[PDB]
């Protein structure tokens, strides 16, 4: 018994993924729903934190970033 | 003979998922139907009860034109009854046999209807394991309805399934590795394999011996003989990609160009009395999908200049940083023993006065409650392996309603 | 009465600051 | 005329606004504001909603306006180097500008109308509108002007087509003509800034010496100064910190008095842009159609 290997899907990061210039800046493309509610995060620097997470909202989603000291 | 109703059952054709399913016959009218028959003295020996509630959850809002309809279920002290849909012709792999394979034209229009069900299901948050050719059944009029939903399971947002459950064939290698999976990958893969039998008459991955048979799936090779058009093999190549993010989605499917031709308008979305109005403005929304959803740039990175209309809202970034010119990391990860992080982990969780449960030795389900509005906030730590020598703790959220 | 979604934030944050080095 | 904008507004909600997947950045109140603004460059957004963290809850907005009036503030000028902006919280200093402009967090439901929303932002008379999750108490996206006009001109068949549609402005009379706030090709950057504060508009219109328009200074072109981190000096021109841009700006969207409401909304919305410069023949600026008095006159007909 040793912990599962982890699954491609959550290997998709949409804000590593890079919008087209003409679409406004704060759209994102369709996640898949297994994305959701999984954290994900910035590289530590200075004394910010930089937290993130996509959740929906009946059928709207909502990729939210925190910055924390 | 045992009737329900006014339903007199009689000759048993069905195998099942384990419990025998035979024909109903209206006493009054004749009417056709197909019942499921579970007694209780078989089931509650197992510990099914909550697999084929499962089963019956997922079937019961069901209603879609190549899916068996779930017309009622009823109880009795000593069995249970799924009253189904009845239709006669049987499996479409008695479609095979009979008949010289299919041609472009019929194998098709039936992977069309087969398809149109399988979208309907995961729109649903419903995967179908066991998607085989003998799963799928044809009515008078020879059109493709999907059956047995025994080892199906509604998919959950930010959940992973694993269990492999499918048929030796027509499953998908990351479940016959018994690797955990999103879920509609997993039905494509069957469905691809599905198409192969359509149009060939034998399948993709076969062999006497098993072990040799899921070595011959894990590896993605097969033979596309002859005859087989072109624009079908592209296909078939996409629908079984080993790798499950290369695999075809049903996106890709639909605007493949196979599957374009000639396909009925009627499957899929497009195309007190305001629902004439909510159905007419919801095509509005998704023609112009620049509004609501993040296009993705083009592609080639070789090319001299590029010209382009930028956002007028997002110059400034642009020109800063483009002219002459941070990753985003899932969870954590660490190069630690698997079982001493786990150690260190819970030791941070008592440090913090959280309520943790543990589900698996990797797998915890901590309680936090908010110091300023006394609101209870949950989520999921499960810890994965990335690397040969490399571990990844992901964080999930759970929301909870009451 | 708070947010859902930075409560998450916020339970995480505390977590990997121990862990985190 | 009256009904058929406002009853479209009021059968719809908000939520129908909200894009199927957008982007949304939180900050911290115990977070630097100078960090806060390079987050804002890094992102390309505008604006953030500010959470409390000792408050377990949100408690305002961090827009480019935040970031022209920490400028005009503390402007020791200019070879001293900013000292207030380097070493300062949000928090802090919401205790000093937020202070003797006392304006509370404004947000709507998902479910509320459409029309409480074109409400609320003409009643508040703010540009953002967080549009708040009631359960949850999730955020899930800021509502805007453009945002709605967007989806008016988006979601309606013009075959019951009001009257005014077809009318010029000039009987309309919708827009400001008195006092425009606007600023020389010549005028330092500081000065612009000054006018930003104390007549609190959108954007100033850059006239020659003659008075016609060349370009347009927006309050969004200000985070230039701050994404190029030139903003130390703000001695230079209005033209000079619009040089950014050159070559690649193809021109001031006007409009005239005698071109239909239509054809001036039309044109708003190709070019997603907040506001028209009104003029006559000449260029000289006459006049400037919002956003903002548009969709007034649509709430009020
Ligand atoms: N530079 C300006 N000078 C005078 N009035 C303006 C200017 N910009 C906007 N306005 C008016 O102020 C109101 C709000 O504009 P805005 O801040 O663009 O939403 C509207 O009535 C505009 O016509
Ligand atoms: N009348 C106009 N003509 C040309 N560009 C404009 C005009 N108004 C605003 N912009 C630009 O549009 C972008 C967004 O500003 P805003 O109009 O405030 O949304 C900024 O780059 C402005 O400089």
């Amino acid at each position: 018994k040793s912990p599962p290997i982890l699954p491609p899907h959550l290997l998709q990061v949409i804000l590593n993924k890079d919008t087209n210039i003409s679409c406004d800046p704060a759209l994102l493309p369709e996640p898949n729903h297994v994305m959701l509610n999984h954290l994900y995060a910035l590289s530590i620097k200075d004394s910010v934190m930089v937290l993130s997470a996509t959740h929906r909202y009946k059928k709207k989603y909502v990729t939210t970033l925190l910055y924390k000291p | 003979r045992v009737k329900i109703g006014h339903y007199i059952l009689g000759d048993t054709l069905g195998v099942g998922t384990f419990g025998k399913v035979k024909v109903g016959k209206h006493e009054l009218t004749g009417h056709k139907v197909a019942v499921k028959i579970l007694n209780r003295q078989k089931i509650r020996s197992l510990d099914v009860v909550g697999k084929i509630r499962r089963e019956i959850q997922n079937l019961k809002l069901f209603r879609h034109p190549h899916i068996i309809k779930l017309y009622q279920v009823i109880s009795t002290p000593s069995d249970i009854f799924m009253v189904m849909e009845y239709v006669s012709g049987g499996e479409l792999f008695d479609y095979i046999c009979k008949n010289g394979r299919l041609d472009e034209k019929e194998s098709r229009r039936l992977f069309q209807q087969i398809l149109s069900g399988v979208d309907y299901c995961h729109r649903h948050m419903v995967v179908h394991r066991d998607l085989k050719p003998e799963n799928v059944l044809l009515d008078a009029h020879m059109n493709a309805k999907i059956a047995d939903f025994g080892l199906s399971n509604m998919m959950s947002d930010g959940e992973f399934l694993r269990t492999s459950c499918g048929s030796p064939n027509y499953a998908a290698p990351e479940v016959i590795s018994g690797r955990l999976y999103a879920g509609p990958e997993v039905d494509i893969w069957s469905s691809g394999v599905i198409l192969y039998a359509l149009l060939c008459g034998t399948l993709p991955f076969d062999d006497d011996h098993v072990p040799t048979l899921f070595k011959k799936i894990c590896d993605g090779i097969f033979y596309t003989p002859q005859y087989l058009n072109p624009s079908v093999i592209s296909l078939l190549k996409h629908m079984l990609q080993v790798d499950p993010m290369k695999r075809a989605t049903i996106k890709d499917i639909r605007e493949h160009e196979w599957f374009k031709q000639d396909l009925p308008k009627y499957l899929f979305p497009e195309d007190a009395v305001a629902y004439h109005l909510i159905i007419d403005n919801r095509r509005i929304m998704n023609e112009a999908k620049d509004f609501y959803l993040a296009t993705s740039p083009p592609d080639s990175f070789l090319d001299d200049h590029h010209l382009t209309r930028p956002h007028p809202e997002r110059v400034p970034f642009l020109v800063a940083e483009t002219p002459r010119a941070a990753k985003w990391h899932l969870g954590i990860r660490s190069q630690s023993r698997p079982n001493d992080i786990m150690a260190e982990v819970c030791r941070a969780i008592k440090q913090l006065d959280y309520e943790w449960k543990v589900v698996n030795p990797y797998y915890l389900r901590v309680r936090r409650k908010n110091p300023v509005t006394s609101t209870f906030s949950k989520m999921s730590l499960q810890l994965y392996q990335v690397d040969s020598r490399t571990y990844l703790l992901d964080f999930r959220s759970i929301d909870d309603e009451i | 009465p708070g947010s859902h979604t930075i409560e998450f934030f916020e339970m995480c944050a505390n977590l990997i600051k121990i862990l985190a080095q | 005329n009256s009904s058929v904008y406002t009853t479209f507004m009021k059968s719809h909600r908000c939520y129908d606004l909200i894009p199927t997947s957008s982007k949304l950045v939180v900050f911290d109140t115990s977070l630097q504001v100078k960090k806060a603004f390079f987050a804002l460059v890094t992102n390309g957004v505008r604006a953030a909603p500010l959470w409390d963290s000792k408050k377990q809850s949100f408690v305002g907005m961090l827009t480019i306006t935040d970031f022209i009036n920490i400028l005009h503030r503390y402007y020791k000028s200019a070879l001293v180097q900013i000292y207030e902006l380097e070493e300062h919280k949000i928090e802090t200093w919401r205790e000093v500008y937020l202070q003797d402009s006392f304006k509370p967090l404004v947000c709507i439901s998902p479910n509320a109308s459409l029309f409480d929303a074109v409400s609320s932002l003409i009643r508040n008379k703010i540009h953002r509108l967080p549009v708040i999750d009631p359960e949850s108490g999730n955020t899930l996206y800021i509502l805007t002007h453009k945002r709605i006009l967007k989806f008016l001109k988006l979601f309606i068949t013009e075959f019951p087509k009001p009257e005014f549609m077809s009318k010029s402005l000039e009987e309309l009379q919708i827009g400001t003509y008195a006092n425009i706030a606007m600023v020389r090709t010549t005028t330092p950057v500081y000065v612009a800034l000054g006018i930003f504060v104390q007549h609190r508009v959108s954007a100033l219109p850059v006239v020659d010496e003659k008075g016609r328009v060349v370009d347009i200074y927006s309050k969004f072109d200000v985070i230039n100064l701050a994404a190029e981190k030139t903003y130390n000096n703000l001695d230079v021109s209005v033209t000079k910190a619009l040089q950014h841009r050159s070559h690649y700006f193809e021109g001031v969207l006007k409009c005239y008095l005698h071109e239909t409401l239509e054809a001036i909304i039309n044109r708003l919305v190709e070019a997603e842009v907040h506001r028209l410069v009104v003029v006559d023949e000449h260029d000289v600026v006459k006049g400037i159609v919002s956003l903002s008095d548009i969709l007034q006159a649509l709430v009020l007909t």
